[PDB]
């Protein structure tokens, strides 16, 4: 969960905030213990995270020059990106990133059909509109899971 | 301002009770038995050199009666004190040892300090360039003299009783000198 | 109060 | 000021909401608000979180991950890079950054603390001498708003309501005479003493938006909260306190106590008068209203034109409500550009001479001077490195430097140990 | 104005119930609120009645020390002829000096000079020694008076050299000696007095005070 | 009379207090957070061990403390500290509320064995030197009652 | 909440005893001297071997339960000398700074109405 | 003298090791005076436990100031001897064993110059 | 060399003095304080005085040292070192800022060195020199 926590040496496959990898390439600035990184949620655009893509294309840059002095004594690093969005190509051709815009490839998932529906009117207590809007809900349509999102915690548990 | 010898400062001014002059403020110098002998204000810059007979001056600072130092010259009184015109030197004067000190107080640093021989000049001689010249007392004690400036380099005390005679080698570098005490 |  | 306030998300958010009610299988998608509503107020594409940032708040993350430069610093959108170095140079100011631009113990606070760093620097400085809870009332007060609705808004200037209309303004100013958001405080918390149903009443008698005015109980509320998570290590088990709350008049020490964490707080949002800094170069009398004295910006660049440096005190302000001759340090919040003949200025509070150079002191703005030499200005010095001296300290622009305009302090007695070559000042003596 | 005449302020003030409830931490643990942020000792002591008027009259000097320096409460029984001492839990602070009062007060008792007494209070070190002629020899009659004048001397002289030899006070009440000193300094008073009970001449004990006391500077 | 705390990772006494009375109990949590300091006096002080910093201070018992036992669980609010003097008499105190919870006397002799568990109600183990064992259930409300003593023929340091 | 001892001081030209019991005194609580505290058997009169054993049992006071002491100081008594020396003074100090709460000081040296010959004879001792 | 240069004892050959701190086994014990006196409280002692406990106790005296036992410092200068007689639940049941007064006293009152008076008598 | 010339009633007494002679043979047995005094010494001093007159940021020297960089002219600022006293010429000297870029050091090296092209006042401009290293 945190910088300060450490994981164990056996595992081999890491798990942390972005928060956390931030600090961990802020005592080595090589990530020699890390030969591969992992990104996700770049869609969302945190500024940790953007401060992190920044500085991970700066640590590969030096991973791929101690690669390039070479090979076999220098830990090589690769960074692997994921998005929700399609749209990550913003990062592709910025040039501070990296000089030339690196292969992009992209997964389409399958996905069944929704069909969409507004109230004719907006809710100013939305969470009393949607409670009752649940309790329909349950009333008539058929056994299956119900994702609601809520902004407020106190307001969930309520 | 007005000061006695008692050691009392007192503030006059113009005021009314119509209008006449009353003293407004008491200042005391606590000396334990020192009389004050000589004093100067310097109105520019507000400066009270006061030199008192046990031969100890103060520099006050008026009307907050702030004491900015206070040194002795030695046990025998203080005759006259001056200022300067700007009023960064102050000038010590005490007869009974023939003294004069240039004090600049505000560098605490000694301009002049060149005393006189108590006693008679026995003889004198003269360094082989001419340079400096040294002279004999019958106090016992050696000055030596520079030409030019015409100051006290330096003073030696060795000799108990009267130098009667003093002399340079040709070389220059040396002085000897005899004396009534028995020794050379 | 004071600050009233 | 940044807040975190619930409001609409993008279109492509609400489109991956309803992604995941058919993946498992095909379904519908309900959504609360209208298709109508859906249009109009709604981003297509969700704006990047890093523009919603306060840019010197970003610069304060930077720092906490001890990136050398952010023009070093790679990345997909660019801030102006001017813009950045303002931040750097307020930081700088405030004393978060040293003159290597390291971040100071002091800026690694802020790094852990939310809100931006120039809020942050009052926070830190809150908690002297019992003030902790007044500042906070200050704090939230600031970040709302001015509540009181002005005699010219209403209309009133009928005159009975003038009448009125001062009574509660001269009400306000009991606090603190020359000060406009310590008066504003002497509000905040006046409101928290009144009980809960003459709250209506005492709303109407000083014409204040209670809407406007509950939130900043609710603020305090908050802003306590995080600030004693920071300051004690126990952050979570701190609580907040109704009896916390509710705080004492700040004594009359206390209220310079409360100009100084101001000062602190706005260090650059600063201006002394036009004619002190130029003497003779305007006319100033006291026949001319407050509206009409000048002021100037130290951190405000000298120009060609005196007049355009030259900034002027609003006649909202209380200091106008007075007709006395200003004080001669002023401090500001904001100065707004509204008026082409003058730059009106709404100030929290008069800031003296010697206290403003202690938070001058404390920020990275001042420069000091050679030792001065003259009577009584003799300096002691027990080791090689360590002296007392009075040294004139000149705020901001030096005399040197003409591209900015800055006032000279006068001297005060002052420890310097010597660190890399001049000798840092310990304390003011 | 004289007939003979010609013709803002800086501030120097500058910055430089618990809650009945618990967090949980993100490692589980609990967090919890801070919580809210010298005996009363009694010493009685007997005067004698020959000190009693000792007492009364010295009694100015008697009790400010007690009072202000050691914060203790004072106060003599009339009825019980006592001097009566205790300690005050909410201004005593030093928990050694309701005793140390107590000593005070017995060396008074015992004969000692009242400022010879302050030396008690103002010294951790300094005991008092007892003992009776009897113990030492046994001398009865004009024996045991000619021993007591042996010991004090003419006109009191040859205590005073022991006392100054020794650095130490000394107290001759009738056949009973009380010294108070050091404890080394003590022994070597106790030295010199036994040996004049024994049948020591005084001026040849003069000699060897004499000898410790070159020691006693030298050291 | 001085509590020093000493991190093994730093090698270091992190935190030092004093305490009112010597005390030779010493209770740590499960969750390794929290310790008991058992005096003389009958005074019970709890110690955040992380933060350093006194969290409460009972002072309850007459007699000395013998028996200090720290009942807990990660991510609960139920909290609970029993402490057993040398009087044959135990208190639950409530860290959560802060209030002494229940009062036991039926102990005769010192009670140096503490032990809380949860009933799928809570079951408290009292031991001591009177060569007796008591099992006591109890919430958090207003119950506590005796469930058995057993007699276990030996004075009972731990249980 | 308050439970007394005695502390019996037992001061003799060549030791001090430090003893706490009961108030009956049947049960010894803790017995020092001043000779386990110190290096030479000279010093075990000392005063400053006294602290040292009036502390240890103050240390050791607190551990039973102990809160206050009665003290009944001694001196050898018999044919010898009758008042208490310098260490049984000294240890009584000690026992104040420890920290225990004092209940009640009594001298309680034997003193004989009639004495047998003492051992120093005519001439007399302790030369 | 527990020093170095401290000579060799015969007895320092044979020690035996301390395997019990004794008061792991003492039990304490409550006293109480008898009705006479207005304190019954007059503290507690303390026994090895039993194996009887009872017959230790039994022929126990406890000596104390009757000040304690009647709050009053009028009695601070006389002294009381309680034997312990009967034991119930540890509370002791004592009865009057003897009196007497503190040396310092006797002292004090025997003055000069005047009489000493002492009678004894022995009766039932 | 021109410099003029210059209880408790607790007492805390202990060892061989007191006869305590025991605690000497069983082992048991001010600086920092007089620095403090010095430290209070000169923290008193300075409260001693309290003059509020108003001065210029720089003096009058190093003004032309700047103004002289700016133009390569030290001549004015050559021309004023001749005329301060042997005092007020060290009362600058050490003064002089030592900082990188070492700016003023430059500076007045130069002023040296073109002094020395001069010619005139030779000796002075030797001796300032000797007072810079020194």
């Amino acid at each position: 969960i945190r910088f300060d926590s450490t994981a164990k040496e056996d595992t081999k496959v890491k798990f942390m905030t972005d928060g956390v990898l931030l600090r961990e390439m802020m005592h080595d600035f090589k990530l020699t213990k890390y030969s591969s990184i992992i990104i996700d949620e770049a869609h969302e655009r945190n500024i940790n995270t953007d401060i992190l893509i920044g500085m991970l294309s700066r640590c590969v840059r030096l991973r791929a020059k101690l690669h390039k002095e070479n090979p076999i004594e220098h830990k090589k690093l690769k960074l692997i990106i994921m998005s929700a969005t399609l749209r990550v190509s913003d990062f592709s051709e910025n040039k501070t990133l990296f000089p030339i815009a690196p292969p992009v490839l992209q997964v389409d998932a399958r996905q069944f059909p929704v069909s969409i529906h507004f109230n004719r009117r907006t809710a100013f207590n939305y969470t009393d509109e949607a409670f009752r809007k649940t309790c329909k809900i349950h009333q008539k349509l058929p056994p299956g899971a119900i994702l609601v999102f809520l902004t407020g915690q106190q307001e969930i548990t309520h | 301002y007005t000061v006695s010898k008692d050691g009392a400062v007192f503030v006059w001014e113009f005021t009314k009770r119509k209008y006449s002059w009353r003293i407004t403020k008491k200042h005391f110098f606590y000396a334990n038995q020192a009389k004050v002998k000589c004093v100067t204000f310097h109105p520019a810059t507000r400066l009270l050199a006061v030199g008192f007979t046990s031969g100890e001056f103060r520099l006050y600072d008026l009307p907050d009666f702030t004491l900015i130092q206070q040194l002795s010259m030695g046990q025998n009184p203080v005759n006259t004190v001056s200022v300067n015109q700007t009023g960064e030197w102050l000038a010590f004067g005490s007869s009974k040892l023939g003294q004069l000190l240039v004090y600049e107080w505000q560098s605490e640093s000694y301009i002049l300090k060149q005393q006189g021989h108590f006693d008679s000049t026995n003889s004198l001689a003269y360094s082989p360039d001419g340079s400096r010249v040294v002279t004999a007392s019958e106090d016992g004690k050696i000055k030596v003299w520079d030409i030019t400036s015409g100051f006290c380099l330096a003073t030696f005390e060795e000799h108990t009783s009267s130098v009667t005679a003093v002399q340079f080698a040709k070389r220059g570098q040396v002085m000897f000198s005899s004396s009534l005490d028995g020794t050379v | 109060n004071p600050w009233l | 000021v940044q807040s975190f306030e619930v409001g609409w998300v993008s279109k492509a958010s609400a489109n991956q909401r309803s992604g995941r009610a058919g993946r498992t299988g095909p379904g519908h998608c309900y959504r609360l608000y209208s298709s109508a509503v859906f249009e109009h107020d709604f981003e297509q594409f969700s704006k990047p979180e890093i523009l919603r940032m306060p840019v010197e708040s970003i610069v304060l993350q930077m720092k906490s991950m001890a990136i050398h430069n952010i023009i070093n610093f790679p990345f997909p959108t660019p801030p102006d890079r001017v813009a950045l170095s303002k931040a750097i140079q307020l930081l700088q100011y405030l004393g978060a950054l040293d003159n290597k631009e390291m971040i100071t113990e002091d800026g690694k606070k802020m790094s852990l603390f939310p809100l931006s760093p120039r809020f942050s620097k009052m926070l830190l400085v809150s908690d002297e001498k019992a003030c902790l809870p007044y500042i906070v009332a200050i704090v939230s007060a600031l970040s709302v708003g001015d509540p009181f609705i002005n005699e010219f808004e209403l209309g009133i200037n009928k005159k009975e309501l003038r009448s009125k209309f001062y009574k509660s303004r001269s009400q306000f100013s009991k606090l603190d005479k020359f000060s406009d958001v310590f008066r504003l405080l002497s509000v905040v918390s006046a409101m928290d003493y009144v009980p809960k149903e003459q709250k209506e009443i005492f709303m109407k008698k000083n014409f204040l938006r209670g809407k406007l005015m509950e939130e900043i109980v609710k603020l305090r509320k908050q802003l306590m909260y995080i600030i004693k998570s920071n300051t004690s290590k126990e952050n979570i088990a701190v609580v907040i306190r109704n009896e916390d709350l509710k705080s004492d008049i700040p004594s009359v020490i206390q209220i310079k106590l409360l100009k100084q964490m101001i000062c602190a707080g706005f260090v650059d949002h600063v201006a002394v008068r036009a004619d002190v800094l130029f003497p003779d170069d305007a006319k100033i009398t006291n026949r001319t209203s407050i509206i009409n004295i000048p002021y100037i910006p130290v951190l405000a660049t000298r120009t060609p034109n005196i007049e355009d440096c030259f900034v002027y005190i609003h006649p909202t302000s209380i200091l106008n409500n007075l007709g006395e001759m200003p004080p001669k340090y002023m401090l500001y919040y904001s100065l707004h550009l509204g008026g082409n003949n003058k730059t009106r200025m709404n100030t929290l509070c008069d800031i003296a001479s010697t206290p403003l150079a202690n938070i001058a002191r404390k920020g990275l703005l001042l420069t000091y001077s050679k030792p001065l030499t003259g009577q009584g200005l003799k300096t002691v010095n027990l080791s090689p490195t360590e002296r007392y001296c009075y040294v004139v300290p000149r705020f901001g622009s030096t005399v040197d430097n003409d591209l900015k305009i800055g006032w000279d302090l006068n001297p005060i007695a002052v420890h310097q140990k010597k660190q890399k070559g001049q000798w840092t000042v310990i304390k003011f003596i | 104005v004289a007939p003979t005449a010609l013709k803002d302020d800086d501030d120097d003030v500058l910055l430089d119930h618990e809650s009945k409830t618990v967090v949980v931490d993100d490692q589980g643990k609990p967090r919890f609120t801070s919580a809210s942020k010298i005996k009363f000792e009694s010493r009685k002591i007997m005067v004698p009645p020959h000190r009693m008027t000792p007492l009364r009259n010295s009694w100015t000097k008697i009790y400010p020390p007690l009072v202000e320096h050691l914060k203790l409460q004072v106060r003599m029984n009339l009825k019980t002829k006592s001097v009566e001492l205790r300690t005050n839990p909410k201004f005593t602070t030093d928990p050694g000096a309701l005793q140390k009062g107590a000593d005070f007060i017995k060396a008074f008792t015992l004969g000692f000079d009242l400022d010879d007494s302050i030396a008690l209070l103002r010294l951790d070190d300094l005991y008092i020694e007892t003992f009776e002629v009897k113990d030492v020899k046994t001398l009865t009659g004009d024996h045991l008076s000619r021993a007591i004048g042996r010991i004090a001397g003419k006109d009191g002289k040859t205590k005073f050299a022991i006392e100054n030899a020794t650095r130490t006070r000394i107290v001759l009440a009738d056949s009973k000696i009380h010294i108070l000193g050091g404890f080394t300094h003590i022994r070597m008073a106790r030295e010199s007095v036994v040996s004049l009970i024994l049948g020591s001449p005084p001026g040849k004990v003069y000699g060897n005070l004499r000898t410790v006391a070159s020691r006693l500077k030298e050291r | 009379q001085l509590l020093k705390i000493f991190h093994l990772k730093t090698g270091k006494v992190v935190r030092s207090m004093k305490i009112s009375s010597p005390s030779y109990i010493l209770d740590a949590d499960s969750t390794s957070t929290l310790l008991a300091v058992g005096g003389t006096d009958g005074s019970i002080i709890v110690v955040d061990i992380e933060n350093g910093y006194i969290t409460h201070s009972f002072k309850g018992h007459g007699g000395t403390i013998s028996s200090l036992k720290f009942y807990g669980q990660l991510n609960s609010k139920i909290w609970l500290l029993a402490s057993g003097d040398t009087n044959g008499m135990v208190k639950v105190w409530d860290l959560v509320k802060r209030k002494c919870l229940h009062t036991l006397q039926e102990h005769t002799s010192a009670v140096r064995g503490l032990d809380i568990i949860e009933v799928p109600s809570l079951n408290l183990l009292s031991g001591g030197r009177d060569d007796i064992i008591n099992l006591w259930d109890f919430n958090m409300k207003k119950k506590c009652k005796l469930l058995k003593t057993l007699p276990v023929n030996q004075q009972v340091e731990s249980c | 909440s308050q439970v007394f001892g005695v502390a019996r001081i037992y001061a003799s030209f060549n030791d001090t005893f430090v003893h706490v019991t009961d108030l009956s005194g049947k049960e010894t609580i803790a017995r020092v001297t001043g000779g386990m505290k110190v290096k030479a058997d000279r010093d075990e009169s000392s005063p400053y071997a006294a602290m040292l054993a009036a502390q240890d049992v103050a240390a050791k006071c607190k551990e039973v339960g102990i809160t206050a002491v009665h003290v009944k100081i001694r001196a050898t008594g018999g044919t010898r000398t009758k008042t208490p020396g310098p260490g049984g003074q000294a240890a009584l100090r000690a026992l104040a700074r420890s920290g225990l709460r004092i209940g009640r000081i009594e001298d309680v040296t034997p003193v004989p109405s009639d004495s047998t010959r003492k051992k120093g004879g005519r001439r007399g001792r302790r030369l | 003298a527990v020093g170095k240069n401290k000579r060799l004892s015969k007895g320092k050959k044979g020690q035996k090791k301390r395997v019990v701190d004794p008061f792991t086994r003492k039990e304490w014990f409550d006293i109480k005076a008898p009705s006479t006196f207005e304190n019954r409280n007059v503290g507690k002692t303390l026994v090895n436990k039993s194996t009887s406990a009872s017959d230790a106790l039994k022929g126990r005296v406890v000596e104390v100031c009757l000040a304690d036992l009647q709050g009053s410092e009028d009695h601070s200068f006389r002294k009381i001897k309680l034997r312990v007689d009967e034991v119930q639940g540890k509370n002791l049941l004592t009865n009057f064993h003897g009196m007497d007064f503190t040396t310092d006293k006797l002292r004090s009152m025997v003055r000069k110059w005047q009489t000493l008076i002492e009678a004894n008598v022995t009766v039932k | 060399r021109s410099k003029p010339k210059e209880l408790p009633f607790f007492l805390q007494l202990s060892g061989e003095k007191v006869g305590d002679e025991a605690s000497v043979r069983e082992g048991i047995a001010h600086r920092r304080d007089q620095e403090a005094q010095k430290k209070l010494d000169a923290e008193e001093q300075m409260n001693k005085f309290k003059v509020t007159g108003r001065l210029g940021f720089e003096s009058h020297f190093t003004k032309q040292l700047r103004e002289g960089s700016q133009s390569k002219d030290y001549s004015s600022l050559l021309a004023t070192l001749i005329n301060f006293s042997p005092a007020a010429v060290d009362l600058e000297i050490r003064s002089l800022n030592s900082f990188e870029p070492f700016d003023e050091i430059v500076w007045f090296i130069d002023a040296l060195t073109q002094g020395l092209k001069s010619n005139k006042n030779f000796e002075l401009y030797e001796t300032f020199m000797s007072l810079l290293f020194k």
